[PDB]
C-alpha cells in the first residue's frame, strides 16, 4: 500500500 | 448515545486511557461521545478522534482486503466451489466497514465541519470527509461508486483550497492532506499522474520553506515530506 | 443465539477465515456458534475455538494490565487526583474480560467436557478451564478470589492426572497444560518451587521420550519444551 | 510475562 496518515 | 451521560472531559480522559491501552473500538466510541456534545474540539482532541476511527477503519480495511482476495481466488478458473461463506463474510466486514465510515461522515456533517472556521480545524474535518468517502470507495461496486468518489474529490479539493490560502507550505495538515489526497489520485481515480505531480510539487514548495522552521517544527514536517517521498519512489 | 442460524460447517469455514483476517472476536463468535451446536468438536475445531478465546482474552489482558498499572501509579503517594475514571475505564474493562471468561467456561460447563471421553479432548478442555479460571484470577480481589483459584487448580489437576496416565510425555497437549499449570503456580498460588519443579520434571521426562517421535512429532513437542525451558530461565 | 499456550 502507500502511505497516507 | 451511549455517552450521554458521561462528563465530556471523562471521555477526553478515557480516550487517552483507550488509546495507552490499545482499545481503539473504545476509544472511538468515547470520541464520538465527546463530539455529540455538541463543542467544537481542539486540536489535541481532532487528533483523538482522527487517531481512533483511523485505526478502528484501518483493521476492517485489512481484514476486508484479505477477505476480498479470497474471495477472488475461490472465482478464478479452476476454483473448487465453496459455497456463499467467503462473499457473506466479506460483505458483514464490508457492511461493519461502511457503518464505520457513516458514523465519523455523520460526525462531520452534524456538526463539525459546519463549526469550524479556522484553517487548521476546518483543513483537518475536510481532509478526513475525503479519506471517509475514499474508504467508502475502496468497497463501492454500485450506482453510486462514482457519486462516491466524486465526494471525496470535492471534499478534498475545498481542503486543498483553503490549505493553498491560509497554510505555509510546511503545515503538517497541509501535507498530509496533500499526501492522501495523492493517493486518492493513485488508487481510486485512476490519475496515476495527477497523483504523482501533486506529491512532487507538495514536496518541493515544502522543502523551499523548511528554512523557516524551528527544530521541533522541522522534524514534524520532514516526517510527512518523507511519506511523499516514500509514495514517489513505489510510484516511479 | 444469534448464530442459531447458520449451518456448523459455515460457522466453522467463517472462523477459519475470520483467523485469516484477524478478527478474533468474529472466530470466537463463530466457533460458540459452532459448539452451540451440540455436536462434539473435532481436534481441528477445538483447537479453533482455543486459538480464538485466547486472541480475544490476551488482549483484553494485555488492556487490563496497562490500566491497572496507570490506576497504581495514580494511587502512590504524591500523585494528583485524577478522578474515578481510571478505576471506571480497568473496571469496565475487567467486566468484558470476566464476561468472556464466563462465556468460555460456560462452553466448557454446558457441555464439551461432560462428554469429553477421549484423553486428547477432555485434556484439551481441562486445560482451557484452567486457564479461563486462571485469568479470573488474574483480576479477582473479592470474597471468591480463593474459590477461583481453587477452581484453576482443581480443573488443571484432573486435567494433568489424566494426561500422565494416557498420554505419554512427550504429547504437546500434556506439555501445554503442564507449562500453563506451572505458571499457575508461579504467578497465582504463590508456589514458585512447584512451578520450578513441575517445569524441569516435564521437560526431564519428555526429553526422554523424543527417541520415539517422527520428525513432524518432534519438532512440535520440542517447541513447547523451549517455553519450558524460558520460563525456568526466567525463574532461576 | 511468562509462556503460556
Ligand atoms: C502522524 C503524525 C506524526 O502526523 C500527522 C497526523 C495527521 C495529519 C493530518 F491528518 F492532519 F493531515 C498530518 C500529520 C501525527 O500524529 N501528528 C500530530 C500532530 C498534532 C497532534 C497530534 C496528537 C495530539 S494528541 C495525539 C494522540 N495520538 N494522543 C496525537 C499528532
Ligand atoms: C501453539 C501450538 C504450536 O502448540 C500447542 C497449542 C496448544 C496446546 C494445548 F493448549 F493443547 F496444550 C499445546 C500445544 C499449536 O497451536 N499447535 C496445534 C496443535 C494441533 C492443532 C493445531 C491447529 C489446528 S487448526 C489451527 C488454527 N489456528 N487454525 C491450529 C495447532
Amino acid at each position: 500500500f502507500p502511505a497516507t496518515v | 448515545g451511549a455517552m450521554g451521560s458521561m462528563e465530556r472531559a471523562s471521555l477526553i480522559q478515557k480516550a487517552k486511557l483507550a488509546e495507552q491501552a490499545e482499545r481503539y473500538e473504545d476509544m472511538a466510541a468515547f470520541m464520538k461521545g465527546a463530539v455529540e456534545k455538541g463543542e467544537e474540539l481542539s486540536c489535541e482532541e481532532r487528533n483523538l478522534l482522527s487517531v481512533a476511527y483511523k485505526n478502528v477503519v484501518g483493521g476492517q480495511r485489512a481484514a476486508w482486503r484479505v477477505l476480498s482476495s479470497i474471495e477472488q481466488k475461490s472465482n478464478e478458473e479452476g476454483s473448487e466451489e465453496k459455497g456463499p461463506e467467503v462473499r457473506e463474510y466479506r460483505e458483514k466486514v464490508e457492511t461493519e466497514l461502511q457503518g464505520v465510515c457513516d458514523t465519523v461522515l455523520g460526525l462531520l456533517d452534524s456538526h463539525l465541519i459546519k463549526e469550524a472556521g479556522d484553517a487548521e480545524s476546518r483543513v483537518f474535518y475536510l481532509k478526513m470527509k475525503g479519506d471517509y468517502y475514499r474508504y467508502l470507495a475502496e468497497v463501492a461496486t454500485g450506482d453510486d461508486k462514482k457519486r462516491i468518489i466524486d465526494s471525496a474529490r470535492s471534499a478534498y479539493q475545498e481542503a486543498m483550497d483553503i490549505s493553498k490560502k491560509e497554510m505555509p507550505p510546511t503545515n503538517p495538515i497541509r501535507l498530509g492532506l496533500a499526501l492522501n489526497f495523492s493517493v486518492f489520485h493513485y488508487e481510486i481515480a485512476n490519475s496515476p499522474e495527477e497523483a504523482i505531480s501533486l506529491a512532487k510539487t507538495t514536496f518541493d514548495e515544502a522543502m523551499a520553506d523548511l528554512h523557516t522552521l524551528s527544530e521541533d517544527s522541522y522534524k514534524d514536517s520532514t516526517l510527512i515530506m518523507q511519506l511523499l517521498r516514500d509514495n514517489l519512489t513505489l510510484w516511479t
